[PDB]
């Protein structure tokens, strides 16, 4: 009926606590905010499930 | 403020109603600790000069350094000595740089002749009973004795 | 059945604990 | 101070199985309850493993290191008293001594001129005693780099009977200049094969030696020839690069494994 | 019990490190879970293991009734405890901690959603 609801920093997955990380990543657009609609979507599915 | 956030983060001054996702919160590493293990195997400089008596230059010493903590804090802190040099790494580097092999070269000369120790230099120590090579980097201690 | 961390994942609480389920 | 014993029977190089044993913890890494897997260096399981004998007989070719090696020992009247390794073995180059002496372990690193076959030499006689007497290891070392000697202590060198009753399990690796060896000390009562069952090598010491290693020869303890031994046998099985995965209990010791190509 | 980087030994990590009932065996310096990740690590000086864990984090998210209703919001933050929450009317929730909406006994539907049960509305 469900599957357990997941969340991801972006950022801190990919390479978080460095600032270099934050330069360079910031170059590649909507690559995570994209991920976070997908997987709060995801999530908010699981209780209208 | 939270609504400004959302207005800004929604691209809409109308924040119509509802709960959104924003800003992760992440508490700061507050410092940077530190932790190696206890310094307790001091490299034995107390046998290399506190020991009774030295030999003759021509005769040059070199007692082995090895499986130790290389601590100047009794050395390149200390005024006793007259002359500390360096010839490739910075005197302040000598308790953050290790080394692979070591070895003590010790011995007694005439006070003027201290200066005919240095890599690249000339008079009759420098020529008959002693030389150091063009690509050495350690340290030279001399003291009035 | 048998079943907050490094990597920036994160589990988030369904919105019915298994009480309510239970209750419903 | 070197002679050549030769007052020996001569056996064919005898072989036998060598189930699971040779299992080691292989980084410091702490892990419990839980099935994880390495790629490394290990002995192979179900793999013909060769054999030795002090008894008469006193069996000691120098052999190959080739990656790394497993020794184990099985044992009465503590006759096996170390090993030494190296690549030229005769001054040419550095080479490793780790001996057993009745005061020291001691691990000796120099350009060791070594005898053609070295042994420790110890009084037998039936006014019952048993101390050490000669120590035909190498006549020069000139050239020293790395030197030890244990906390004193006192080892019995005693000829006691029966069979075999302790075993002592050793594997060792040259990693980037660094000289590992992790070894295992368990009680039997076996009296001609290695004990079926399993067992996990703790870390015993690890040194940044630099030298290389290409062939290693065991250390035993003993009118010149022609003279009493006690009973041990010992045996010999290389390390091969192997998948191994590995359960770890609560306590995290490595509880059973399984060989990904066995 | 602080959130801080550390290196112990050359290993370098974040959290908050905190006193371990685990025992390594004598050999052992650092644990690591099935997701080969750094979870404890004896102490060099007192030899003792510590635990560690990755210090406060979570998404945030904003409560909000709609602007043509109000200019007035409440904040979640997630899986954060309240005890965590001030560097960034204070209710704590298996969901975290909530901070800007007054809990009330009086069990309504869902007019906003917050999980484990929680949910926030809008009223006199
Ligand atoms: C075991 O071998 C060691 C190494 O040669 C012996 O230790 C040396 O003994 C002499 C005499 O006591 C000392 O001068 C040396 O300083 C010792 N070596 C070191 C590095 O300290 C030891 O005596 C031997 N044991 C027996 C029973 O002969
Ligand atoms: C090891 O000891 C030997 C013994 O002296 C040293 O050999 C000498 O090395 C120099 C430089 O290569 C030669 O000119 C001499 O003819 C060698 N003589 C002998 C007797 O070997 C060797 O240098 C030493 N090696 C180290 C690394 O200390
Ligand atoms: C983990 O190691 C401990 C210590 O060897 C084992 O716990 C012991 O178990 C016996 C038998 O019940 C008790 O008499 C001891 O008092 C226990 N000691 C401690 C320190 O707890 C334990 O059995 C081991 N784990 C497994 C799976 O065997
Ligand atoms: C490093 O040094 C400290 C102290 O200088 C050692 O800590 C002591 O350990 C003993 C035994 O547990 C305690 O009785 C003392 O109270 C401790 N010292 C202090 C000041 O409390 C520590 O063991 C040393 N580390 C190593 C690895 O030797
Ligand atoms: C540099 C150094 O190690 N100096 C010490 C000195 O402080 C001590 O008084 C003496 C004992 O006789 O041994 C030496
Ligand atoms: C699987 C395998 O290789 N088995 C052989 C065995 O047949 C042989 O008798 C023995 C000789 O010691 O060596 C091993
Ligand atoms: C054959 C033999 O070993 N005899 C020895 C003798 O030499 C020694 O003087 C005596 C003292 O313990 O013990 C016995
Ligand atoms: C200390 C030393 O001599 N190490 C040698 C290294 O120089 C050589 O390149 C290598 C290849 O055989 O063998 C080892
Ligand atoms: C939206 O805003 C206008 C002006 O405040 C108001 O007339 C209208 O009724 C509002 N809509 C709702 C649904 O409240
Ligand atoms: C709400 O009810 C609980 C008991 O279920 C009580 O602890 C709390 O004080 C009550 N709060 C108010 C505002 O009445």
């Amino acid at each position: 009926v469900s599957m357990t609801k997941t969340s991801v920093d972006c950022t801190m997955y990919i390479c978080g606590d460095s600032t270099e990380c934050s330069n360079l990543l910031l170059q590649y657009g909507s690559f995570c905010t994209q991920l976070n609609r997908a997987l709060t979507g995801i999530a908010v599915e699981q209780d209208k499930n | 403020d939270p609504l400004s956030e959302t207005k800004c983060t929604l691209k809409s001054f109308t924040v119509e109603k509802g709960i959104y996702q924003t800003s992760n919160f992440r508490v700061q590493p507050t410092e940077s600790i530190v932790r190696f293990p206890n310094i307790t195997n001091l490299c034995p400089f107390g046998e290399v000069f506190n020991a009774t008596r030295f030999a003759s230059v021509y005769a040059w010493n070199r007692k082995r350094i090895s499986n130790c903590v290389a601590d100047y804090s009794v050395l390149y802190n200390s005024a006793s000595f007259s002359t500390f040099k360096c010839y490739g790494v910075s005197p302040t580097k000598l308790n953050d740089l290790c080394f692979t092999n070591v070895y003590a070269d010790s011995f007694v000369i005439r006070g003027d002749e201290v200066r005919q120790i240095a890599p690249g230099q000339t008079g009759k120590i420098a020529d008959y009973n002693y030389k150091l090579p063009d690509d050495f980097t350690g340290c030279v201690i001399a003291w009035n004795s | 059945v048998t079943l907050q961390k490094f990597n920036g994942l994160t589990v988030l609480p369904p919105l019915l604990t298994d009480e309510m389920i239970a209750q419903y | 101070q070197c002679v050549n014993l030769t007052t020996r029977t001569q056996l064919p190089p005898a072989y036998t199985n060598s189930f699971t044993r040779g299992v080691y913890y292989p980084d410091k890494v702490f892990r419990s309850s839980v099935l994880h897997s390495t790629q490394d260096l290990f002995l192979p399981f179900f793999s013909n493993v060769t054999w030795f004998h002090a008894i008469k007989r006193f069996d000691n070719p120098v052999l190959p290191f080739n990656d790394g090696v497993y020794f184990a020992s099985t044992e009465k009247s503590n006759i096996i008293r170390g090993w030494i390794f190296g690549t030229t073995l005769d001054s040419k180059t550095q080479s490793l001594l780790i001996v057993n002496n009745a005061t020291n372990v001691v691990i000796k690193v120099c350009e060791f001129q070594f005898c053609n076959d070295p042994f420790l030499g110890v009084y037998h006689k039936n006014n019952k005693s048993w101390m050490e007497s000669e120590f035909r290891v190498y006549s020069s070392a000139n050239n020293c780099t790395f030197e030890y000697v244990s906390q004193p202590f006192l080892m019995d060198l005693e000829g006691k009977q029966g069979n075999f009753k302790n075993l002592r399990e050793f594997v060792f690796k040259n990693i980037d200049g660094y000289f590992k060896i992790y070894s295992k000390h368990t009680p039997i009562n076996l009296v001609r094969d290695l004990p079926q069952g399993f067992s996990a090598l703790e870390p015993l010491v690890d040194l940044p030696i630099g030298i290389n290693i290409t062939r290693f020869q065991t250390l035993l303890a003993l009118s010149s020839s022609g003279w009493t031994a006690g009973a041990a046998a010992y045996y010999v099985g290389y390390l091969q690069p192997r998948t191994f995965l590995l359960k770890y209990n609560e306590n995290g010791t490595i509880t059973d494994a399984v060989d990904c190509a066995l | 019990n602080k959130c801080v980087n550390f290196n112990f030994n050359g290993l370098t990590g974040t959290g908050v490190l905190t006193e371990s009932n685990k025992k390594f065996l004598p050999f052992q310096q650092f644990g690591r879970d099935i997701d080969d990740t750094t979870d404890a690590v004896r102490d060099p000086q007192t030899l003792e293991i510590l635990d560690i864990t990755p210090c406060s984090f979570g998404g945030v998210s904003v409560i909000t009734p709609g602007t043509n209703t109000s200019n007035q919001v409440a904040v979640l933050y997630q899986g954060v405890n309240c005890t965590e929450v001030p560097v960034a009317n204070v209710f704590q929730t298996r969901a975290g901690c909530l901070i800007g909406a007054e809990h009330v006994n009086n069990s309504y539907e869902c007019d906003i959603p917050i999980g484990a049960g929680i949910c926030a509305s809008y009223q006199t």
